[PDB]
RNA sequence: AGACG
DNA sequence: CGATCGTC
């Protein structure tokens, strides 16, 4: 019906994008403080709308919470560690025979999620637990 | 997994650099530290 | 530039001063300009300082660029060490690098150089030219597996 | 849960990673280093599909 | 993957609660937070276990032998 | 390690009793460093507990999608009609004393992963074992029983001490060493051992 | 380079290192498993013939026992399988291979080693699980952390051996740095963030934790020292508790900003006898400074006595703070309403300033100095611009928070976090940069396809305006991203680069050497420097000092 | 009655809200950290696996097994198999349990605590039931079998306490707040306003009256008169959390008494 | 030939830190070796710490053959050498 | 004014200070000439090398021309007696342990003052945090900084990237 | 021995100066129209207000390790509120006539300027400050 | 793999005394002894209750690493009081306060419904 | 080759 | 003709 289209880096260059539908074409004529600094409009003459700019990030990035509220490096780190980590990596674990295999006991979908993890089938076959944690100075250990 | 068969290659001006033109196409965090560093990309 | 100068009454006083910042080198030709202080003319490039000015004035400029590097980032080391550095390029009378090019092609023990690089063609031009190792190296002791003359095997003890 | 796209060969899970390589049959103009006696040169690595 | 029993916080019984809990939500049609609250989870290191809780054992079932 | 890269170790393990408590009895199963948070400026790490200490409370889950209008003031109004300190804070009581801690805890839950290469799968110790056919040099690799390796970078830092004995025990006792024979004439390794 | 300059060795050991508290600074944590494993050959003397007999009767599996056992002909007995394994009757002259014993020299190593403060020996302390411990105080001249760092030791085999390694490689000998002239060695972390903490006018402790803080300090006196409140309440002062570390004979003066004498801020230091008189002891008092209390202790009392300091301090500063605690929340990134207000508006007025600069530059009226185009003048502003505005924006944040704030804290301490760190997490991120300059147009006239072309905007060219606590935008985000992988880029390259220099350097330098005649020679015995360093002085015992004729004025040198 | 004083608030067959008045902080923290670690109870501490047809790997099935609470009522006639003069175990130290459990049906089958069946010879003493607290009376979801699937294992539960195993805990979660008005100035409030508003009150202010504004700081004042909440978790009832509790603590410090007669 | 007589000796007065490490190991060594002495023990057993005894008492009979840059050399006795430090 | 130099001579004087009890309402037991020339006798006893001839002897002098500068400040008679306070029994303490500590203060024979020297130099480099200066705000200020100079430093690069005069 | 000083003081300005325990006391002498004193005090177990009149006293007496006060017989030089030791660190002259005190308690410092008690207050780890009223 | 087993927490191990009591060698009438398989749960009941003692000059308790369950317990007393009958009373007391609250708690227990 | 600081 | 360190 043409409602969405396929675009790349080539076509992307005679294009004017919106970020948010809404938030990005409605009308104009107070705020919230805590609420990030958005820009205005100035460009209004748009060809297109971004789905979500979620999407910009791969499978590594989408598992991360709040990466928007994070040092760039950081989210690259996690990113790398996500791949180290252990759960259920398939159903079928019992009925392979592979070279190494690490399986979390108990694994728990995450208390903070991202709309990607949906798709990515993190809450099916998580990687991690909530863990009860407390910020602190102990024993120093 | 996922992730492994969403992963790129570049053998061989700025290739390292996250350019402009990855917006949307590849992903802006995951790459790998050091060695491999902006060749190694993700879908 | 500020300037810590010495005034009438005694105390060292900032006064600043006009100061000229080029791109490009012709230490030769700028300094005898007239207007300017032939005494305080400096280059980065210190290999044109030592064209110009000398050896012993190429070695405080080589270490004020390398005392610079490390200024920079905020770190101090101790004087004697860059001085070594310094003192080490310049002793041979010009500039000599750190590289295969500079110390690996001087007149030292063929198996102590042969440790660093181009290992097989520095072995040789050592048969080549048939040359006696000292043994008095670090690295010839290292490879024969004896105690060197370092610190504890600097001397020897006798009864 | 799998997702597939990769191979099996003699037992083994095989993916084959993406290979990046410079787009063929484009125009491109680059200048050229101070020593050069050439200032600009035009490239097009052509190939056949 | 089964509920684990006892909360690994605190050590609350839990391994009882799970079937409780999957009839609170499909047959009393109630949310989760009351649902966790009417089974007696207070505190919120017990809530966590069954709340985010997966289990993947009955995937495991689904394989034949 | 935390979902907001923050790698680290166990460094000892805590019974129920000598943890830090809440008034509530609850207990951490982790305790992490104020420290780790300066520098690396992780603030979603921070924000993730206070959205899943929420969570955990109102069973829900927490929405933690990046370009969203969730605010860590969101979370506080929701966190606070809990009847907590709207910033994560609870007050802890030292496990060893039951005096109350003069400083106040962020708690609450986090998801932690558990990743691949434990302290089994990496201690080695090699006293002596296989040599290596060509160098007469010990062996490569915990699974081999391997010699650690004494870099030309590790023998640098012993001329820096001028430690010449110790240099000269580890590339020969322990490694290498070999007993040859040469001539005094020719100086090669031409004389044949008939030893006895 | 892989054979002859280095190579694989016996008689060592490697695992993951961990922090321990309740370690001695030269001491190191060894798995009782990996103790077992490596071996020291002793010969049998009069002197230890009992203790050896009875490690061989304990043999390979239990602690403190032996692998095998050497006689005279060169034949080793394997205690684990020798059918006489519960029989040795020993001689003198033969050796018995033990286990690693507690206070045993190792030289214990991280990798990359490119210091002699990387290779240090150390007092082993045979203790259960498996990683190596060490105390925090050595982790800096290792440049290690415990995030799965890994490190390796090393047995010598022989007494000369063992002898160099505590007469020369010994972790108290390496305090005082010959490198920077200063210590290579502070009080960091919990201990650098409990001792501000502890340190403050408004800190006092009574009785019952007294003694117990007291009793903490191995070395104590036995003596209580009469607290500095005698009224309605004894009540002893955090300054003096601590003091019970610091040994006597020890003075140390400093006299930071407002520092003078009656020290209204409790800022500077003075201490006199070993008793913390005024100042709040933070990094510059216990880091590894110049000036420190670790200079000071090592010059004045020795290298043993300032390495029982930093386990005195360690002991006492730990567990005051393990009993008040120490966190840090969200909420300690969160600036005041009405700070937020001005941050708002800061940014608001560098926006115009920047706006009305473009405007000027497209009226044409804008004219560049001598030495630069008309857009390098420009861009040059409008960065400027940009930096103050999130600097303004972050003195703003740093003001508003509160001496109850844990970062503002850590700061303070100087443990963790800088002002970059306050401003950027709660204010304003700010500006992002490739190659030195602001986001380039990587696509045609624009940076992203949300613009319009040619939008030099602060926005659009990579100017992060939201802080870490608000959000960042996509644009934001994609740019923040951009300059974060050009910092990965360069931080793979600067360890390579670094790396290769360092390996020249030391080649080019190896057999240098201070000779018998104070004359700093070669291998070939050519002088590179008639005296070392220009004075033939040992960098180790050298201070930074004022010269009090160079300065002044004529009429006050006169005085 | 003489020093520490007791008054119940709530009390339940799972929970006692008690004052702890009278009491030193030292006492009511030894007695908190006795509770959570020192009681005695009996677990299953050997599981030996005939047939495992399941899903679940041996350890894991085990390991849950050790965490099913059993009836620790008369645990004090029963013996640590260390102190047992027995060759391994007997009925003077520990008790025998079977679990059995095939998939006859088509539908998934549940393995439940009360499936578990006691073999040993009890000798007449509330020991090794399973506590069953679950409304439908089968409390614990050991594990779930398919069809040809199959259970078939053997325990030994033995005495023992939490400092060894948090399997061998009576207690669970124990509440603790003394000075609930921060009169005694134990803490130092984290604010950005007020402290007072920013921060709850809790239930136990109305146990206690306010600080009254224009008073002078307390400074002799200590902690007596602690707000306590002992859950069970069923092997042991309430009360004998607490009394246990108590007399473990004594029993401890009449044992260091004794020590020093023995020197 | 070559040598140093006893009079004229430029050489540090005070034992070179290396010089004192290299005897104590050299002693440690002997006395490990069950090899005589000098000194009495104070119920002492380990080899180095008897060793520091012996330099401490000045009862090491060693000599250091201070070797300069020609090939020349200064004999020092551990007696002699000052060991400040 | 502030340099690196053997002997911290101002914690001598404070330990001089509280071990002979000095107290600043005694007059000191002192003379002009137990200043004067003390001060000047132990400028002689300061050793770096012993040799007795004319080269060595000058050598000698000129290692250690700025220590005494030092010396002489510090320890000059208005300071001894206004500032210090000293007591004959205190000022001969001194003397004595500035010559040891000074005498402790020079270099051993036999350290490995190249390897040191490299390290020393190697290290800090490693830890050298970006390529990129901190006058990337300003156009007018971009010189080869970092890492990059360092390499065009050691490997004594003809063709340099930032080539600058520096006139006055 | 004894006494050192003994004063009645007039509390000028009483500054909590980023603390919540510690007040630094600036007074002058009531009687001795030239005497002053700056000192911290803890406000929490002993509060002091604008204007208020207090006994300031320097003692030495009522070495070796602390025992606790124990009323079961014991008495001390107290008829005082506030008690403090500490220890004596720098003795100025402000030109002349006029010298001054430096007492550190514990970090509470203390100053008094005036010139009357030359030979009463020396170099000491000892001094007691007693405070009243 | 180098984890000691959790007996040896509160199991005393063939050599190992429970007590063992040290003279004090900095102070008179001073003692120092070693508690083996004991924490916190003793330490602070013991060293909290030694101060309320009149007598007692010094009590203060360490546990020098969590590895090792055992603690050291530092005990000052006056002339005439020697501080092993100080640990004692202290012991005692303890006691006697215990069982008080055994009985009370039983009292207010049985008066309790539900 | 692949993974880690 | 060079090109960080350890390890599977
Ligand atoms: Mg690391
Ligand atoms: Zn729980
Ligand atoms: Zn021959
Ligand atoms: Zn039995």
């Amino acid at each position: 019906e043409g409602l969405v289209e396929y675009i790349d880096a080539e076509e992307e260059e005679s294009i004017l994008i919106a970020m948010q539908p809404e938030d990005l074409e409605p009308a104009e004529a107070d705020v919230d403080p805590a609420k990030r600094i958005r820009v205005s409009h100035h460009a209004t003459t748009f060809t297109h709308c971004e789905i979500h700019p979620s999407m910009i990030l791969g499978v590594a990035a989408s598992i991360i919470p709040f990466p928007d509220h994070n040092q760039s490096p950081r989210n690259t780190y996690q990113s790398a560690m996500g791949k180290q980590a252990m759960g259920v990596f398939l159903t079928n674990y019992n009925v392979r025979m592979d070279t190494m295999a690490n399986i979390l006991y108990y694994p728990q979908k995450p208390l903070g999620t991202t709309r990607a993890m949906e798709y990515l089938k993190f809450r099916e076959l998580p990687a991690g637990q909530n863990a009860i944690v407390a910020i602190a100075c102990y024993s120093g250990y | 997994t996922l992730s492994h068969l969403r992963r790129t290659n570049t053998p061989i001006a700025k290739p390292r650099q996250l350019h402009n033109t990855h917006w949307g196409l590849v992903c802006p965090a995951e790459t790998p530290e050091g060695q491999a560093c902006g060749l190694v990309k993700n879908l | 530039y500020d300037r810590k100068v010495p005034s009438p009454t005694g105390e060292y006083v900032k006064e600043p001063e006009w100061v000229l910042e080029t791109d490009g080198v012709n230490l030769s030709e700028v300094m005898t300009v007239p207007g300017i202080d032939p005494t305080r003319i400096y280059t980065n490039s210190f290999i044109d300082i030592m064209e110009v000015l000398g050896i012993e004035a190429g070695r405080a400029a080589l270490y004020k660029e390398v005392y610079n590097v490390i200024a920079s980032d905020g770190s101090y080391v101790n004087y004697r060490h860059m001085a070594l550095l310094v003192d080490v390029m310049t002793t041979q009378g010009g500039l000599t690098s750190v590289t295969r090019h500079g110390f690996n092609r001087s007149n030292t023990g063929a198996l102590m150089r042969c440790s660093f690089e181009e290992t097989v063609e520095i072995l040789f031009e050592a048969g080549a030219s048939a040359e006696l190792d000292d043994c008095r190296g670090v690295s010839e002791n290292v490879i024969l597996g004896q105690m060197a003359p370092i610190g504890t095997g600097a001397f020897d003890v006798m009864i | 849960f799998d997702m597939g796209g990769y191979f099996i060969i003699n037992g083994s899970e095989k993916v084959l990673i993406a290979q990046e390589r410079s787009a063929g049959n484009i125009v491109q103009v680059f200048k050229k280093a101070a020593p050069s006696p050439i200032s600009h040169v035009a490239e097009i690595r052509s190939a056949l599909e | 993957m089964i509920v684990p029993v006892r909360c690994f916080s605190c050590g609350k019984v839990v391994g009882d609660k799970w079937e409780s809990y999957l009839n609170l939500l499909q047959e009393d049609e109630l949310d989760e937070g009351t649902a966790l609250s009417r089974l007696g989870l207070k505190r919120y290191c017990c809530r966590r276990m069954i709340l985010t809780h997966v289990d993947l054992i009955e995937k495991f079932l689904r394989y034949n032998p | 390690a935390s979902r907001h890269g923050q790698k680290g170790t166990i460094g000892i393990t805590y019974r129920r009793e000598d943890m830090p408590f809440t008034a509530e009895g609850i207990v951490p199963d982790l305790i992490i460093n104020p420290h780790a948070i300066p520098s690396r400026m992780t603030v979603a790490h921070l924000i993730e507990c206070l959205l899943s200490k929420v969570a955990a409370l109102s069973g829900n889950e927490g929405d933690a999608s990046p370009f969203t209008d969730i605010t860590v003031e969101g979370i506080s109004k929701l966190l606070r009609e809990h009847g907590y300190q709207s910033r994560g804070f609870e007050v802890m009581y030292n496990g060893h004393t039951g005096k109350k801690l003069m400083a106040q805890i962020f708690f609450g839950p986090t998801y932690y992963q558990r990743l691949r290469h434990m302290v089994d799968d990496k201690i080695h110790a090699r006293a002596r074992g296989p040599m290596q056919v060509l160098t007469r040099q010990p062996v490569e690799g915990r699974s081999r029983d391997g010699g650690l390796r004494f870099g030309e970078m590790e023998r640098d830092c012993m001329i820096a001490h001028g430690a010449a004995s110790f240099l000269k025990e580890r590339l020969m006792e322990a490694s290498d060493a070999f007993r040859v024979h040469i001539c005094g004439i020719c100086g090669l390794m031409t004389v044949i051992a008939k030893l006895n | 380079r892989g054979n002859l300059m280095g190579k694989r060795v016996d008689f060592s050991a490697r695992t993951v290192i961990s922090g321990d508290p309740n370690l001695e600074l030269d001491q190191v944590g060894v798995p009782k498993s990996i103790a077992k494993t490596l071996t020291y050959p002793e010969v049998v003397t009069p002197y230890n013939i009992d203790r050896l007999t009875q490690l061989v009767r304990n043999g390979p599996n239990e602690h403190p026992g032996a692998k095998y056992v050497i006689r005279d002909s060169g034949d080793r007995i394997d205690l684990r399988y020798s059918k006489r394994a519960g029989d040795i009757q020993l001689q003198y002259g033969w050796k018995v291979e033990r286990h690693i014993m507690d206070n045993d020299p190792v030289l214990f190593n991280r990798q990359p080693s490119l210091h002699k403060m990387s290779m240090m020996a150390h007092r082993v302390k045979v203790i259960p699980y498996s990683t190596f411990r060490l105390n925090l105080s050595v982790t800096s001249p290792y440049n290690a952390d415990f995030d799965g760092d890994e490190m390796n030791l090393h047995v010598p085999q022989s007494e000369e051996t063992r002898a160099e390694l505590s007469q020369l490689c010994a972790v108290p000998l390496q305090i005082v740095s010959p490198q920077s002239n200063k210590p290579c060695m502070g009080i960091v972390q919990d201990t650098l963030c409990g001792i501000r903490k502890l340190t403050l006018r408004d800190t006092f402790i009574e009785l019952d934790q007294v003694l117990n803080m007291l009793y903490w300090v191995p070395d104590w006196d036995g003596v209580i020292p009469t607290p500095a409140i005698i009224k309605p309440k004894p009540l002893w002062s955090g300054k003096q508790i601590l003091s019970v570390a610091i040994p006597n004979g020890i003075h140390l003066q400093r006299f930071d900003e407002g520092t003078t004498l009656l020290s209204p801020k409790d800022n500077g230091m003075l201490i006199i006898d070993g008793q913390i008189i005024f100042g709040v002891v933070e990094k510059k008092t216990v880091g590894s400074s110049n000036g420190g209390l670790i200079h000071v202790v090592t010059r004045e009392k020795g290298p043993q006595v300032c390495a029982k300091l930093f386990g005195n301090i360690q002991k006492v500063v730990n567990f005051w703070l393990l009993h008040n605690g120490f966190s840090t929340g969200i909420g300690d990134t969160i600036a005041d309403g009405p700070t937020m207000r001005e941050i708002t508006e800061t940014i608001a007025e560098a926006k115009k300033k920047v706006l009305d600069v473009t405007k000027e530059a497209q009226a044409n009226l804008l004219t560049a100095k001598h030495g630069m185009t008309l857009r390098e003048s420009f861009e040059d502003n409008v960065v400027r611009f940009l930096n103050e505005a999130r600097d303004k924006a972050g003195r703003l944040a740093e003001v508003n928070l509160k001496d109850l704030n844990n970062v503002k804290q850590m700061v303070m301490a100087g443990s963790k976090g800088s002002f970059i760190n306050i401003a950027q997490m709660s204010a304003c991120v700010g500006q992002q940069s490739v190659e030195g300059k602001r986001i380039a147009f990587g696509f045609v006239d624009r940076t992203l396809p949300h613009f319009s072309k040619d939008d030099y905007s602060p926005e659009s060219k990579g100017f992060v305006e939201n802080s870490y606590l608000r959000g960042l935008t996509p644009q934001e985000f994609f740019f923040h991203a951009m300059g974060g992988r050009e910092g990965l880029i360069d931080t793979a390259v600067k360890t390579a680069e670094t790396g290769y220099i360092q390996r020249r350097l030391v080649k080019a330098l190896e057999d240098i050497m201070v000779h018998y005649d104070n004359t700093t020679r070669n291998s070939l015995g050519n002088v590179i420097q008639f005296i070392y360093g220009e004075d033939g002085m040992d960098a180790a015992h050298i201070e930074k000092q004022s010269l009090d004729t160079i300065g002044g004025s004529d009429a006050a040198f006169e005085k | 009655e003489e020093g520490p004083q007791v008054k119940i608030r709530e009390a339940s067959k799972d929970n006692v809200d008690f004052i702890l008045s009278n009491v030193d902080l030292a006492m009511a923290n030894s007695l908190r950290r006795v509770m959570i670690a020192e009681i005695p109870t009996l677990a299953i501490d050997s599981v030996e696996v005939e047939t495992n047809t399941t899903v679940l790997a041996d350890e894991f099935i085990a390991h849950r097994l050790g965490l099913i609470p059993l009836q620790s009522m008369d645990i004090e006639q029963l013996e640590y198999s260390r102190d047992c003069f027995c060759e391994d175990h007997c009925d003077k130290c520990s008790v025998v349990l079977t679990l059995q459990a095939f998939g006859e049906s088509e539908s998934t089958t549940n393995v439940y605590s009360k499936d578990l069946v006691i073999v040993s010879n009890l000798m007449g003493r509330n020991i090794g039931h399973p506590i069953i607290q679950d409304k439908e009376g089968n409390g614990v979801l050991i594990c779930k079998l398919r069809k040809g699937q199959e259970l078939k294992l053997t325990c030994v539960a033995k005495k023992g306490i939490a400092k060894e195993h948090a399997k061998w805990g009576p207690a669970a979660a124990i509440e603790f707040e003394y000075d609930p008005w921060n009169k005694l100035k134990h803490t130092d409030y984290w604010y950005e306003q007020d402290s007072a508003k920013e921060w709850p009150q809790s239930k136990n202010c109305e146990y206690e009256d306010p600080p009254n504004e224009g008073d002078p700081f307390d400074y002799k004042a200590q902690a007596d008169t602690f707000y306590m909440n002992v859950e069970s978790v069923g092997s042991i009832p309430v009360d004998q959390v607490v009394v246990r509790g108590i007399d473990t603590l004594q029993k401890k410090v009449a044992s260091i008494l004794l020590a020093l007669t023995q020197m | 030939e070559k040598a140093i007589p006893k009079d004229q000796r430029a050489t540090t007065p005070y034992m070179t830190k290396y010089e004192r490490a290299r005897i104590l190991g050299t002693r440690a060594l002997q006395i490990s070796m069950n090899a005589p002495v000098f000194v009495d023990l104070e119920g002492e057993t380990d080899p180095l710490r008897i060793a520091m005894k012996e330099l401490a008492e000045k009862k090491i009979p060693l000599v250091i053959r201070r070797y300069l840059p020609d090939g020349s050399f200064e004999d020092w006795s551990v007696e002699e050498l000052i060991v400040d430090l | 004014a502030n340099w690196p130099l053997p002997v911290n001579i101002r914690r001598i004087i404070q330990n001089a200070q509280q071990t002979f009890h000095i107290d600043h309402t005694k007059p000191s037991d002192l003379t002009i000439k137990d200043i004067v020339l003390g001060v000047k006798d132990l400028q002689e006893n300061l050793l770096v090398l012993r040799g007795k001839n004319e080269i060595i002897q000058n050598a000698q002098r000129d290692a250690v021309t700025l220590f005494c500068c030092l010396l002489r400040s510090r320890l000059a008679t208005r300071r001894v007696l206004q500032e210090y306070r000293l007591t004959k029994q205190a000022f001969d303490w001194v003397l004595s342990n500035i010559e040891a500590q000074f005498l402790r203060s020079v270099v051993h024979p036999g350290e490995m003052v190249g390897v040191l020297a490299a390290q020393s130099i190697g290290e800090p480099a490693t830890q050298m945090t970006l390529n990129t200066f901190h006058f990337a705000g300003v156009a007018s200020k971009k010189v080869t900084s970092g890492v990059p100079r360092l390499k065009e430093i050691l490997n004594v690069a003809k063709n340099m990237k930032t080539p600058s005069l520096t006139v006055y | 021995s004894n006494t050192l000083f003994d004063d009645i003081f007039q509390v000028s300005e009483v500054d909590p100066g980023r603390y919540n325990k510690v007040c630094r006391i600036e007074a002058a002498s009531t009687t001795q129209d030239q005497c002053k004193l700056t000192l911290d005090i803890n406000v929490e177990l002993f509060p002091v207000a604008a204007q208020d009149s207090l006994t300031v006293t320097i003692a030495s007496s009522l070495t070796r390790s602390w025992r606790p006060p124990q009323a079961g017989d014991r008495s001390l030089a107290d008829d005082y509120d506030y008690v403090m030791y500490g220890t004596a660190y720098k003795f100025e002259e402000v030109s002349k006539d006029l010298i001054a005190v430096y007492y550190s308690f514990g970090g509470l410092l203390m100053r008094l300027e005036g010139n009357y008690r030359n030979l009463n207050n020396l170099k000491q780890e000892n001094a007691y400050l007693l405070i009243r009223r | 793999m180098n984890a000691p087993d959790r007996f040896e927490l509160f199991l005393l191990g063939e050599g190992e005394s429970k007590l063992k009591i040290d003279p004090d060698t900095k102070a008179p009438n001073a003692v120092v002894i070693t508690f083996e398989k004991e924490d916190h749960t003793l330490g602070n009941l013991i060293r909290a209750e030694l101060l309320n003692d009149r007598k007692v000059l010094f009590a203060a308790y360490k546990v020098e690493h969590p590895f090792f369950a055992r603690f050291k317990l530092r005990i000052q007393t006056t002339e005439g009081y020697d501080p092993k009958d100080a640990l004692k009373n202290a012991c005692n007391s303890i006691i006697n306060k215990l069982g008080a609250l055994k009985t009370n708690f039983e009292t207010e227990w049985n008066l309790q419904t539900l």
